[PDB]
């Protein structure tokens, strides 16, 4: 005609999507975008943190000093991972309050050690045993050293060590349950012996137990694990008349990044920021669905598998 | 919509515009044709684009933690530490749930705006000099070719020119 | 409300209405006569019903916990269990207040808004052969009986039909 | 803004107004003035005062806690209390920022829909005796002067009186 | 006229609602629901969970066998309730840790027993107290077994029990404190007593300590009561040269959706899926204010008492 | 001309300020108002609550009855301030649970004492020390009675005291840890002591453990410190053959407002309602990033350091 006439509109498209809004269940939109990472990797990037695979042993043996854990010797790591396969293979412990020691360690994101120059005057030192194998040899953790009586003597042991250091020092020491009065006396004089190790500040008193406990690697007796943190300027002492298994120097303990990880899935050459029992996940959605337990640049973990955000306005097509 | 314009007044979407998110059709004396208008499209893609960054904080390194996982039964501690997690996880869910919901409600309901902003920019313009159609339609009492829709479009439209050729039209009526 | 309907260019709203939430009242050439509007009173329940089931998970089983009231005074534990679950319940109780603003604001809001969707879809109806009288009131230029207002109400209203007439009662005027 | 009024079609703010929050320029017989419209720079107003207090609750007095510093090394037990701290900071830092996002969009929106809210108050009042100029600008087709501009101000114009008037103004165009 | 008028409108009602806004304080609407339940049902509903009262019983004593607890012998729940009545009427006890164990066996879900054929050679079983009478006749915990010197012996014990079940065995056993060296001999040969439960995993020594504590049913002597989790293929070991009181056998130790509750409230015949203190709650709203303490399908618990959630338009009434 | 333009605006100001909406990062509006408190008010104020200046003694040591800390003898607080030049000077020690007891002291908010007439029989009384000088004479804590042999005897302790009150009563006690058999058996005929605090329902023994720790204050021996809450109606006993640090009376526990905070910031002569280690800080905002350690009527800690929330409307200046 001689007049004309104006249209306004906006676009569809042909592949619409539904979301959630305040007014609807499902409402079709132009598009719309994923929210909560919900595929894993299925493997543990080797980057771009620095992951140890603990293979057969757990992160307290490889500390201890357990014959087969003596690769992880010199190591720290961002990430400590610990596979279900782990075994211990060296004389049979316990430590009281576990976890913690785990947790103390783990956050220090190491397990080397330095040595220092203790003396154990008038005792036999390096007590080895069947229990522990070093090749196939006895032996025991590298970290201890398991003293016992020397001739028909074990004086009190009065062993003193300063931290000069302008750090914390962690000192991992023991106590041994021998399994009858018999073994006792043979080999710690006294009948009944105990360790007092103590600073300016705090002290651990622990009497060892007489008695049989199951066999483990053929062994009956037991040893109990506990350690002491050292300030600087303070001062270790360590007070004994029998069953001590004696520290050999400090672990550095460190503020830092790190942790330990139980998780069963194979470590990959890949680039990640976040890791999960599942394996790494990506880094780009702000929630997650793989994992509660997460290690570094994560998502936050929801109890949803998906979550739709629109990008685009309501789609609506012909008709 | 709250606007009533988006599945409302307006019939339905053009699929044929693979050009923006809103526009124009028109039909004139040269014919007919399409043209997508960019500010109402930029308006809109500007609010969408880093909508969640304007809530959610730049994901966070986080390292050692709680353990979420026990082989062995404890009580009391465990029983803490366990539902610790379990109110984290729960409080998250449920902002998470409230967000989308949020978020997608204000998308619908901008772009909504954004068309009924751009027809009513229109209407403004051209004064008694065109019709509303009801369907977001104008129909436009002259003579307008392409420079002329062109015009309405860049928002340099001037309906005093058209006033007296527009009334003839509309008033040729009565009976 | 936003869009100044209810409450606002609408005087106030009417009890004898236990008919549906919007409609219409006319009076005409057969006398007076009102008529709810369903399709507008369908939108706006539709959107309130289940309102908040899109938000909070539907409630969940929740068995063995943590112990949350104390006969003996035992420090550092009990001081973190408390402090858990205090923690807990402040959080909730934020959630649970601004929900409901948000909520009900989003309410207000959307009815206002179907109010004025249906005003206009009616004056866009109508043309130029009617005339906003302020109060959300239509004066019709032309005879106009039940089967008239009837089909404004169906959406079948033809201006085209009573353009000439309307004319002459508008533009009898001028002095 | 949703409605597209403040920074649309209203070109720009007035700070010549020291006066209200909305408002009226007007050119006349008399000459030009200015005057502020006080019921809607009231509602707004009045919707923005205690607008927090709608959602956080009083500040609470709160006593003894759990410690969050520390100076010994001690695993378990200190990881959970470091958790459970990190988890509440978290989840509050969460909560404040969607506030604030959420506050300030209605904020802005409800400013804006009272700018509109009364631009459409004051062209329902004119009826046909004037025209929607674009710029949020009515031009009257009749002689006012500033009681006349004074009684559409008040609610109190009657375009009755005008319409006549008003129509000679309008119609004596045509070519 | 000649011509029509058309009006639109929306509904009022006589009876508005005030509810709250992100606008406005208090503003009417047609209608507004409560979304915080406030009244409790006053009771406790025997459906749908399984409630079992303790009535004059705790937890612990119905499982360690309190003689006016054997009601409770062949129990299980969902929910056990404990009254506030509740005592205790057996030998004096203490359980370091006693929370802990209250709540491994309240998520356990019950107080079955099963017995296992220990073998204490040579030391006379069932030792019997006036304090625990079954009865009218001394007696003691049905579940352990108090050994004492049998002619003038108390040998070294070292019993042993595997665990060849598919499952964790719970064994609870304890030691005897006396009043005076002259009761420790005469009831366990040695001067000094001692306990050592053990597993390949773990151990614990404990040793009597002698001494007048204050009267409880006639009764200055105590015992401390300790657990032990065999795990399965693993397997239990006491070692004692006096003053054990022995395990009967072990529970089965369950995961599961059980628990315990202190309430005082009655136990009546009603349907619900949510527990306080207070009794059965509704299960309908999302919030809930009677309560913190929950077990079952709860609403979460919120400081505020009452909250009006909008379900109409706003209200406006003639003017 | 003979006809009017009436135009509709709406005020804009010179100084707009930035705000962040859903739909803006950045987006300027009339007027914005702080949400976030970030500066401190680089003080402690004297009031509303009652603070107690911790000087040179710590919370515990106030309450044991160091020398230096006599002035505290007779205090309470609502806040206990816990400086960092802080030191001991009395006997060397080390409470098993410290935090603990650091913690049931604080909230009680009180160190006053109420003496009791205990009966210590044929033993010496007030046991004082060269490393705890009141004044410049040899002296002991004040809350605590260190008993030693008298003549060539140390009996069994059999003594008792009643709760007859209608509160819990908080007893402080202890033991004595010598460094040699030399030293032990010299203030306490026996060769190994211990101490049974008991009471009708609950029950600990101490053993003392010999042995040299390093010197502090001229001292190689130790004390350890414990707790025991007797309730109304209940009963103290305490049984001891050697080592036993007495009790001087109780303390009595109450439920309140109080607590302890570690600060080095000055107290001052102002008034507020929210107290951190940084000093006191402004009530009126909702939220703070001072620290999250707060005392009192406190805005809820973020980690942002600034929150604006818009109070005006769209700011559009001329153009
Ligand atoms: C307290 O009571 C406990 C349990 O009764 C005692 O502990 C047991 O002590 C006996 C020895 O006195 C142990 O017997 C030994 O068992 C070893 C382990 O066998 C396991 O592994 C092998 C595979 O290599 C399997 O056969 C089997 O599945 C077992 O699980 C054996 O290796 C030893 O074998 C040697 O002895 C035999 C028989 O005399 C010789 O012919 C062989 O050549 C070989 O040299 C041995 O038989 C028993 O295992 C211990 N049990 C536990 C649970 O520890 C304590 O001794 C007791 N304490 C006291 C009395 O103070
Ligand atoms: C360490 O020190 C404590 C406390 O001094 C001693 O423990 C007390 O020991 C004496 C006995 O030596 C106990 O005396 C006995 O008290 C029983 C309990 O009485 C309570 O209940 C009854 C109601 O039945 C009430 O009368 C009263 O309110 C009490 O609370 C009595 O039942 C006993 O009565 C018998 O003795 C009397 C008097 O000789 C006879 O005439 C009667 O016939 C009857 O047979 C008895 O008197 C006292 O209760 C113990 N106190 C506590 C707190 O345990 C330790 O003995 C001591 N340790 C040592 C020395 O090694
Ligand atoms: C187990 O092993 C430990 C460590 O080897 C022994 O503990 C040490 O015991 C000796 C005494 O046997 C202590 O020696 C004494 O040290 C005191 C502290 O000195 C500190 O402070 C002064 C400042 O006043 C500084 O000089 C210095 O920096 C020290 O840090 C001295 O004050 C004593 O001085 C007296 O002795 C000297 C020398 O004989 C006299 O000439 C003086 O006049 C003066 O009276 C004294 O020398 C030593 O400090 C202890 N060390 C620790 C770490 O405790 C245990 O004795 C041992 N246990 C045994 C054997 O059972
Ligand atoms: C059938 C028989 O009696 N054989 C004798 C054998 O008996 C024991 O075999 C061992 C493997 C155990 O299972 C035990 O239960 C059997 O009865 C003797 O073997 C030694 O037995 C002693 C004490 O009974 C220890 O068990 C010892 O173990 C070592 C070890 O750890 O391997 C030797 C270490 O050098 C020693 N380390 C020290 C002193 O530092 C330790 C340590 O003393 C204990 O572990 C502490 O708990 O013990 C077995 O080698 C042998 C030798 O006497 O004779 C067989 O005829
Ligand atoms: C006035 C007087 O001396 N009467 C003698 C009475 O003295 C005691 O009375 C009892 C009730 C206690 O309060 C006690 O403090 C009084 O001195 C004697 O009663 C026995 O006393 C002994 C040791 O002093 C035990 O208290 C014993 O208790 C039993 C019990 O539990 O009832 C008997 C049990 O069979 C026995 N169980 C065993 C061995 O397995 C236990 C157990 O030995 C202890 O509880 C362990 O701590 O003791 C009282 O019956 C009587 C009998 O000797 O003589 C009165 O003349
Ligand atoms: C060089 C030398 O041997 N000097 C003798 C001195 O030796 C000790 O000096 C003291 C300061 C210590 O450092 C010690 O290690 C030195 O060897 C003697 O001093 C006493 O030594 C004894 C035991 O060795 C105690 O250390 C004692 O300490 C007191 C104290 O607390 O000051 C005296 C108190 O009155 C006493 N309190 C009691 C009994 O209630 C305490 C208490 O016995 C212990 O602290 C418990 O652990 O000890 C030193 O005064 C003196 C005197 O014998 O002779 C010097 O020649
Ligand atoms: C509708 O939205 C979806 C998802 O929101 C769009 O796909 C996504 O688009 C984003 C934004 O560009 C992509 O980011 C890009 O990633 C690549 C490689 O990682 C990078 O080279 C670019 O510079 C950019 O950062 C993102 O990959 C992609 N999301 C997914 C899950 O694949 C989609 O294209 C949009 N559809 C339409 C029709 O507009
Ligand atoms: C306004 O809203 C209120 C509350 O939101 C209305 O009462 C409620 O209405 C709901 C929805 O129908 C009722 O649910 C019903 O429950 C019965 C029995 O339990 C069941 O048989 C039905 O099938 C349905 O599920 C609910 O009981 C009721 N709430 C309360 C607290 O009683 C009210 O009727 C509405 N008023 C108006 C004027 O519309
Ligand atoms: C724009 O808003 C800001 C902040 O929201 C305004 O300053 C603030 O105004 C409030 C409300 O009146 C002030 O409260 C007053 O405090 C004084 C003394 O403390 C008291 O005497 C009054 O009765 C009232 O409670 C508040 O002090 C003030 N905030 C700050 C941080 O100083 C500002 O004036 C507004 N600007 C414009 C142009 O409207
Ligand atoms: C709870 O304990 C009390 C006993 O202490 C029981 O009620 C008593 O019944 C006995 C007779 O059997 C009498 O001594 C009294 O008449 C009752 N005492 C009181 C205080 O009322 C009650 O039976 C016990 N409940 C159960 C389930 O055994
Ligand atoms: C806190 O401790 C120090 C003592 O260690 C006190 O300040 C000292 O005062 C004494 C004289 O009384 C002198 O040794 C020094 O002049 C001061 N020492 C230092 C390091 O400045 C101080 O008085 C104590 N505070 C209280 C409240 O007792
Ligand atoms: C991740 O591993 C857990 C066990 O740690 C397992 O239960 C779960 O199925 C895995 N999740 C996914 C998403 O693969
Ligand atoms: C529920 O019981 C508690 C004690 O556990 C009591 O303080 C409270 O008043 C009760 N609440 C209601 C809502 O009845
Ligand atoms: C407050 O004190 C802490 C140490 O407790 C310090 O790290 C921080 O810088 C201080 N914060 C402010 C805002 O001054």
């Amino acid at each position: 005609n001689n007049t004309a006439t104006l249209c306004l509109g906006h676009h569809a498209v042909a592949n619409g999507t539904l979301v959630k809004t305040m007014s609807d269940d499902q409402i079709e939109v132009t598009n719309a975008t994923e929210l909560v990472q919900s595929i894993s990797m299925g493997k543990i990037c080797n980057k771009s943190y620095r992951i140890l695979d603990g293979r057969n042993c757990t992160l307290i043996d490889a500390m201890l000093g357990d014959p087969h854990c003596d690769a992880f010797q010199y190591e720290s790591w961002d990430l400590f991972i610990e596979r279900s396969n782990a075994f211990s293979n060296c004389y049979p412990y316990d430590i009281p309050d576990y976890a913690s020691l785990r947790s103390i360690v783990a956050s220090s994101g190491t397990v080397e050690f330095t040595a220092e120059g203790f003396t154990w005057t008038g005792v036999t030192q390096n007590g080895r045993s069947g229990a522990c194998k070093r090749g196939s040899a006895d032996s025991f953790f590298s970290r201890l050293n398991w003293l016992t009586k020397s001739g028909s003597s074990y004086p009190t042991l009065n062993v003193t060590m300063p931290n000069n250091k302008n750090f914390d020092k962690l000192y991992i020491w023991g106590i041994h349950h021998p399994s009858s009065n018999q073994e006792q006396t043979k080999l710690y004089i006294q009948e009944s012996g105990r360790v007092t190790v103590s600073t300016k500040r705090s002290q651990q008193t622990i009497i060892p137990n007489i008695g049989s406990r199951p066999l483990v690697r053929g062994q009956s007796g037991r040893i109990s694990i506990y350690w002491t943190i050292v300030k600087p300027g303070d001062i270790l002492m360590i007070n004994s008349n029998g069953n001590l298994v004696a520290p050999r120097g400090y672990f550095k303990l460190n503020t830092g990044k790190s942790s330990v990880m139980r998780s069963d899935v194979p470590i990959d050459i890949c680039v990640s920021e976040c890791i999960t029992p599942n394996g790494s996940i990506s880094n780009d959605k702000p929630f997650q669905n793989v994992n509660k337990v997460t290690y570094g640049k994560c998502p936050k973990y929801i109890r949803q598998n998906t979550l739709k955000l629109a990008t685009g306005m309501r789609n609506v097509p012909e008709k | 919509g709250i606007f009533g314009a988006i599945a409302g007044f307006i019939e339905n979407g053009w699929e044929g515009m693979v050009d923006g998110w809103y526009g124009f059709r028109y039909q004139n004396s040269e014919g007919t044709g399409q043209a997508a208008d960019l500010k109402s499209t930029q308006a809109a893609i500007d609010q969408i684009n880093g909508k969640l960054n304007r809530v959610i904080e730049r994901t966070n390194e986080k390292f050692h933690q709680i353990e979420k996982e026990f082989s062995e039964v404890e009580g009391r501690i465990q029983d803490l530490e366990k539902y610790v997690e379990d109110t984290k996880i729960d409080l998250w869910s449920y902002n998470a749930e409230l967000l989308v919901a949020l978020e997608n409600q204000h998308t619908i309901d901008l772009t909504d705006a954004e068309m009924n902003k751009l027809f009513e920019k229109t209407r403004r313009q051209l004064r008694e000099n065109a019709e509303d159609m009801g369907d977001g339609c104008f129909k436009i009492y002259h003579k307008c070719d392409n420079a002329c829709i062109e015009s309405i479009r860049t928002g340099t439209y001037d309906h005093y020119i058209y006033r007296d050729e527009a009334l003839n039209n509309r008033f040729q009526s009565g009976r």
